[PDB]
């Protein structure tokens, strides 16, 4: 997260981190057994970490659970990043509490101008690398479709939308992928891609969770 | 292929990888975003030095 601030200690109970040798992506806990992330974050083996704030410091609230099923969207396009969304089924149910909890699936599409909350342990610099140990947040508006298509001519698909600032300075970044965009208490977005981080006229591009609500439900039922 | 700059690409994941650096004449680590970029991009240093 570039241009953001440190999240309050217990505030995003649904934020998760995906882990192999190390933290490489975020995710969102949507039921006690299922996580939403990005398809491009797919690995063959993933441990999920819940209840985290400082990924380097054991604080006592964390749950570490291995993925038992990792499921990319059937129509995910590796060249266009169309349908960049993924489900992880945890091998045991997460224990729901003050520090580990579910975020709602959207009941409607995002509306331009809505202020959202984006979070993750992503890079905090637009040039160079500075990876944080503590969870960062960013308040950012949903942009209009015109704004989104103008910044990325010929690249915005039906599964994509933009959140951020055309003037740059504030954005998600590397290691934020798969993490949540939350608007009015609902998960509207999955961190996906962008040109640079926080560059002028290159807002972050996100997967539109609302378009996969039926897919999410059916997949969860098919794998119960 | 062995002379492309290390490109992290548009995706926002953080994946430890290797590229050949012409200036240093040896392979080095970089963080790759997980999609796009170019072929100067290896999983291991040994494999990088193998190709470059
Ligand atoms: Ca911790």
């Amino acid at each position: 997260i570039v241009g953001g601030y440190t999240c309050e200690e217990n505030s995003l109970p649904y934020q998760v981190s995906l882990n192999s040798g190390s933290h490489f992506c975020g995710g969102s806990l949507i039921s006690e057994q299922w996580v939403v992330s990005a398809a491009h974050c797919y690995k063959t083996r993933i441990q999920v970490r819940l209840g985290e704030h400082n990924i380097k410091v054991l604080e006592g609230n964390e749950q570490f659970i291995n993925a038992a099923k990792i499921i990319r969207h059937p129509k995910y396009n590796r060249d266009t990043l169309d349908n960049d969304i993924m489900l992880i089924k945890l091998s045991s149910p997460a224990v729901i509490n003050a520090r580990v909890s579910t975020i709602s699936l959207p009941t409607a599409p995002p509306a331009a101008g809505t202020e959202c909350l984006i979070s993750g342990w992503g890079n905090t610099l637009s040039f160079g690398a500075d990876y944080p140990d503590e969870l960062k947040c960013l308040d950012a508006p949903v942009l209009t479709q015109a704004e989104c298509k103008a910044s990325y001519p010929g690249k915005i698909t039906n599964s994509m939308f933009c959140v951020g600032f055309l003037e740059g300075g504030k954005d998600s970044c590397q290691r934020d992928a798969g993490g949540p965009v939350v608007c009015n208490g609902q998960l509207q977005g999955v961190v996906s891609w962008g040109h640079g981080c926080a560059w002028k006229n290159r807002p972050g591009v996100y997967t539109k969770v609302y378009n996969y609500v039926d897919w999410i439900k059916d997949t969860i039922a098919a794998n119960s | 292929v062995c002379s492309e700059q290390a490109e992290t690409g548009p995706c926002r994941a953080m994946i430890s990888r290797w590229y050949f650096d012409v200036t240093e004449g040896k392979c080095a680590p970089f963080f790759y975003g997980g999609c796009g970029g170019n072929r100067n991009n290896f999983d291991t240093e040994e494999y990088c030095m193998a190709v470059c």
